[PDB]
């Protein structure tokens, strides 16, 4: 019932809390949007609108790595994400593109504590001075 | 240099034993080469037999860390003091505690015995010391003056009986019966943590991360200043044989010739199996009663003993 | 300038061996 | 060659880093159990 | 005059180690001659042991090695104290000698 | 997918590792378990020595 | 000033203060006794002592177990929590 | 806060409660040098001259090594007019053997006034105190400003007999060399130069080129031989 | 003159730059170090306890 699709609202607004609260507390930015959990905001920013994601096209060394690696460790896209440097499901997408396009008065009356200061050698006698 | 001063045989080291879990922060040995015992991290004290370096005698009591040990030469008893506040006294007839000497507000960082009146005088955080009297658990005396944390105490038999240092960097001699200072000594310019006695000479020496003084009793004249290595030093220890030891919180040791700073070794130590290499250097060490061993107390965790090279020259 | 101490602001208050192929190819 | 996580050294053998003319030894449990006395009394 | 307690012992134990640092390396570490660091390098400290305990490596970008040598060093140390404790507190547990609401939540998390 | 949780129930001995799916995952999966079963049965995949056995 | 609370800890004991004897080990001794030399033979001692104590015609395997004698693993003390074999066995033990 | 709270009671011209501030704040931290000064120049905005004397004193005598002190205590007795003052002050500091500096200052306050024995009176200390080169050479120095060509001559053979074969260099050489120049005794440049220069190391390499090329100043003050000689 | 003006004549107070600057040596011993006796010691022990 909550989950649904994301929303360029949703969206802006989880930018804004995520640069606000940090990335650690998810519960806090669960709490300003709506019909969303806190889970779902989290891998939401891991999995697509977290800055660090790389959002382009693939490079030829890209898939030459890509395509080695996944005949290395078939199906384990997790493992091989962040070899790559790209999102799981990207990568996933990428593959399957791969192999769809290759076929109190303590202070105020009484000075508080007195220390009249120390006298030296010379005359203090005579200094007073003028009231405000 | 007098000519060429003194010529001491190298250290090397004999043997390495583990078994805390802690940083062993304290050594201190026992008045017949029996035994030498640990204070630690771990909250235990360990007894050791000073010639095989097995494990004799484990005991639990304390809730934070040891962090001072003796034993007493009059009387069959540890002390011990911690972290934790407390300044305990044990009987080692039965090995239980047998009295608490209660009072100080922080951590008790060092603690040492008058050789013949029976008084126990202790160092804390809380910028003062105490000097307790054993059989009665009470406070004689309480040693204002430092504005930090005294960090290493000694007591002497003849003038000034206390001899202390502090965080805060300078000295105070403590003349016993009055509990009142009569000389300050403010030539360190960082914390002073380690101060030792001359066994013979009526001298004593101080040691801050910047250099080590030695000074002419009473009254502290300057006499030397040896200057080398420089660390943030927590030993000093000296042998009847003139060897001064400093340690260091980087592991560094360095023996000196007590009459003319020469420095004539540098031992830096490997730290143990494990371990990181930051977590090196010593928090203290001691010289058995024969002279010939040097114990040293390793926040790797183990006790490492030095043995002088009989092949030298 | 060599003590100037990162202000500590709280966040609170990888490679691969080459064995993955030889084995991989050999199933 | 492989070494399986059971084992993978870390940190070299205890005797080896300090060299071998000092004697390493790891003392755990103790000995002397405790009831006997550190210190035995005069009779 | 109070004494250390089982209620007052984790207080007393972080308490003691940021003297045990303060004291040790700003009489160790200065010439900052102002104040160097001391709300810094101790926020430093809280910071590197939660790192550790999220299992986090914990490197700053810049930084004197002698700051943080004392870091690891005294982290570590911690590290150890928490621990041990750890293990002594399952022992007791296993025993079933300790009946207590907190201790087998927090040693939980521990393990 | 996406993340586990995990929790470790205490047994005063020794703990048991308690795993946390999303929904979705977990009603896929389940039918994904007792569709595997019921066909393993039929097929007669697992030999008779392997006792956890429904029969007893 | 001197207030007239009390508290139960205070209360006198252990008055008496227990002197070493002389086979306790008295300082009397300790001044006359060389240390070295007997430092010296007790470890020669302990040295000695030392010295004194010490078909399946159808398998995909061939014998894995050959040259595998334990390792000095728990001889080793490591100065790093995470990585003590003590922390290991406990590990090993009370997680599943 | 103390600062602050001393500020505003001297605002009020309430100064002795300000005195007191002053004095709790020192019971605080007698180290801070700023808190002392402040103390000291309220007294003195409020012409309570003593009272500064006084304060000054004790803030040398606690932190005889902050050298901001001895220097305002010098200016203030100087503004006073007590020039005796100011030279028993400095005297005390010297006591300490600061640092060059402190010692220029010493001997320009004498030079405000004629006093030129007294200036090289604290010069003949100063050299001993930090006998470098320089200083010596700096104190030659002084005497060719006043004209005194004699003793200048005589303090550049004690700096040359004092320093000796063991450890003399360039510099002082060359401004000895420079001296006589000016004096206009070539030939005995020459003999200093030469003698001077075999009778100790020569070549380390950049002072001889140096020197030489002194040399080479002062003769132009078949004479390129060395130039045939240099590049064989 | 200034810093003894709280205390008294007797009391000692560190002031001018030579009780700061070295004096050296002394030899191997002198009369000038030594720990007042044992008879020094056992006067000032007896009346202190
Ligand atoms: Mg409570």
């Amino acid at each position: 019932i909550k989950g649904g699709v994301w929303r360029n609202t949703e969206d802006e607004i989880l930018k804004a809390a995520v640069m606000k609260y940090g990335k650690n507390q998810w519960s806090r930015i669960a709490s300003l949007l709506h019909r969303k959990s806190a889970k779902q905001c989290k891998a939401r920013w891991y999995e697509w609108l977290d800055p660090s994601i790389k959002k382009t096209e693939w490079s030829r060394e890209e898939e030459e790595k890509l395509l080695h690696l996944a005949k290395l460790m078939p199906t384990q896209w997790r493992t091989i994400a962040p070899i790559i440097g790209r999102t799981a499901a990207q990568c996933l997408e990428h593959y399957e593109f791969l192999l769809d396009k290759a076929a109190g008065v303590d202070y105020n009356a009484e000075i508080p504590f007195e220390k009249k200061p120390a006298l030296g050698f010379y005359d203090t006698s005579e200094e007073n001075y003028q009231a405000l | 240099t007098m000519p060429k001063p003194q010529w001491h045989p190298p250290w090397k080291l004999y043997r390495v034993i583990s078994g805390h879990l802690g940083w062993v922060r304290c050594i201190a040995v026992e008045p017949g080469n029996q035994w030498f015992v640990t204070g630690s991290a771990d909250r235990t004290i360990k007894i050791w037999d000073l010639a095989s370096g097995k494990l004799k005698l484990s005991l639990t009591g304390h809730i934070s860390t040891v962090r001072g040990v003796i034993v007493s030469t009059r009387s069959p008893y540890l002390f011990s003091c911690g972290e934790d506040k407390q300044v305990k006294c044990w009987d080692l007839e039965y090995n239980k505690v047998i009295r608490h000497y209660h009072g100080h507000l922080s951590a008790v960082y060092g603690l040492d015995l008058h050789p013949t009146i029976d008084v126990l005088v202790t160092c804390s955080r809380d910028s003062t010391a105490r000097i307790w009297d054993v059989r009665t658990k009470a406070s004689v005396h309480t040693l204002s003056g430092h504005t930090n944390a005294v960090a290493t105490v000694r007591c002497q038999a003849a003038e000034p009986q206390i001899i202390t240092g502090s965080h805060d960097t300078t000295i105070r001699l403590w003349d016993l019966v009055a509990g009142k200072t009569r000389v300050t000594l403010t030539n360190h310019k960082k914390s002073v943590r380690a101060v030792v006695l001359h066994p013979r000479h009526y001298t004593f020496a101080s040691g801050s991360p910047d250099n080590i003084k030695q000074w002419k009793f009473p009254d502290g004249s300057f006499i030397q200043n040896l200057s080398g290595h420089n660390a943030i030093i927590n030993t000093l220890t000296v042998n009847s044989d003139g060897v001064l030891v400093s340690g260091a919180d980087n592991g560094t040791m360095h023996l000196w010739d007590w009459r003319t700073g020469y420095n004539f070794q540098r031992v830096h130590a490997a730290v143990q199996p494990g371990s990181l290499d930051s977590e090196s250097g010593i928090f203290a060490c001691a010289f058995d009663q024969s002279e010939s061993r040097l114990l040293t107390a390793e926040a790797d965790k183990t006790i490492k003993v030095y043995r002088e090279d009989d092949t030298a020259t | 300038q060599e003590w100037k101490i990162p202000p500590c602001i709280s966040n609170w208050k990888v490679h691969i061996n080459e064995n993955f192929a030889k084995l991989a190819e050999a199933l | 060659e492989v070494v399986l996580h059971e084992d993978k050294k870390y940190y070299p053998t205890a005797e080896e880093v300090y060299g071998p003319e000092v004697e390493t030894i790891v003392q755990e449990e103790d000995t002397q159990p405790l009831t006997e006395p550190i210190i035995k009394p005069v009779k | 005059a109070k004494t250390v307690t089982k209620q007052r012992v984790e207080s007393h134990f972080d308490l003691e180690l940021r003297a045990a640092v303060m004291h040790d390396i700003l009489d160790m570490m200065p010439e900052g001659i102002k104040q160097n660091k001391a709300r810094t390098i101790l926020q430093h400290l809280s910071e590197a042991w939660r790192c550790w305990k999220a299992n986090i490596p914990w490197k700053v970008p810049g930084l004197p090695t002698p700051i943080e040598n004392m870091i690891l060093r005294y982290v570590k140390a911690k590290a150890d104290w928490w621990t041990n404790t750890a293990h002594y507190n399952r022992e007791r547990i296993r025993r079933g000698a300790t009946v207590d609401k907190t201790v087998c939540k927090k040693n939980l998390g521990r393990l | 997918f996406k993340e586990v949780g995990i929790e470790f129930m205490d047994l005063y001995s020794h703990l048991v590792p308690v795993y946390d799916v999303e929904p979705l995952e977990k009603i896929t999966d389940a039918y994904l378990d007792q569709y595997l079963w019921y066909e393993a049965d039929k097929r007669r995949l697992f030999p008779p020595w392997i006792k956890p056995a429904d029969t007893e | 000033q001197l207030s007239k609370q009390y508290s139960s800890r205070d209360l006198p004991s252990h008055t008496k203060i227990k002197y070493r004897q002389t086979t306790q080990d008295a300082p009397e001794e300790v001044r006359n006794r060389d240390f070295r030399r007997e430092l010296e033979e007790r470890e020669r001692a302990a040295a000695r002592e030392k010295n004194r104590d010490r078909w399946d015609d159808d398998v995909v395997f061939k014998n894995c177990a050959k040259g595998v004698d334990d390792q000095k693993k728990d001889k080793r003390f490591v100065n790093d929590t995470l990585r003590s074999e003590f922390h290991k066995k406990f590990m090993e033990k009370y997680i599943k | 806060n103390w600062i602050k709270y001393a500020q505003w009671e001297e605002s009020l011209k309430e100064i002795q409660r300000a005195r007191s501030i002053y004095e709790r704040a020192l019971d605080v931290d007698y180290r801070n040098i700023t808190l002392w000064l402040k103390y000291a120049e309220m007294e003195m905005k409020n012409r309570q001259v003593n009272h500064a004397r006084n304060i000054w004193d004790r803030a040398i005598t606690t932190l005889p090594r902050v050298n901001q002190f001895w220097y305002k205590y010098t200016y203030m007795e100087e503004m006073l007019g007590n020039v005796a003052g100011a030279r028993q002050v400095f005297e005390r500091w010297m006591e300490w053997q600061p640092e060059e500096q402190a010692w220029h200052s010493y001997i320009n306050f004498e030079l405000r006034y004629k006093e030129v024995d007294r200036a090289r009176t604290i010069y003949e200390r100063f050299v001993l105190v930090h006998p470098d080169v320089k200083n010596w050479i700096k104190y030659a120095r002084f005497e060719e400003k006043h004209a005194y060509f004699a003793h200048a001559r005589k303090v550049y053979e004690r700096a040359v007999e004092f320093f000796g074969d063991e450890h003399m260099d360039e510099h002082l050489y060359v401004a000895f060399a420079k001296f006589e120049e000016n004096q206009k005794e070539f030939e005995r440049v020459r003999v200093i130069y030469k003698y001077a220069l075999d009778r100790i190391s020569k070549q380390e390499l950049f002072k001889n080129y140096t020197i030489f090329e002194k040399k080479f100043g002062d003769r132009r003050g078949k004479r390129r031989f060395q130039y045939e000689e240099e590049v064989k | 003159a200034i810093a003894r003006q709280g205390q008294s004549k007797d009391k000692v107070i560190y002031s001018k730059y030579t009780d700061l600057v070295p004096k050296e040596v002394m030899n191997a011993d002198d009369p000038d170090l030594q720990r007042p006796d044992e008879e020094a010691i056992k006067e000032i022990t007896e009346k202190t306890r």
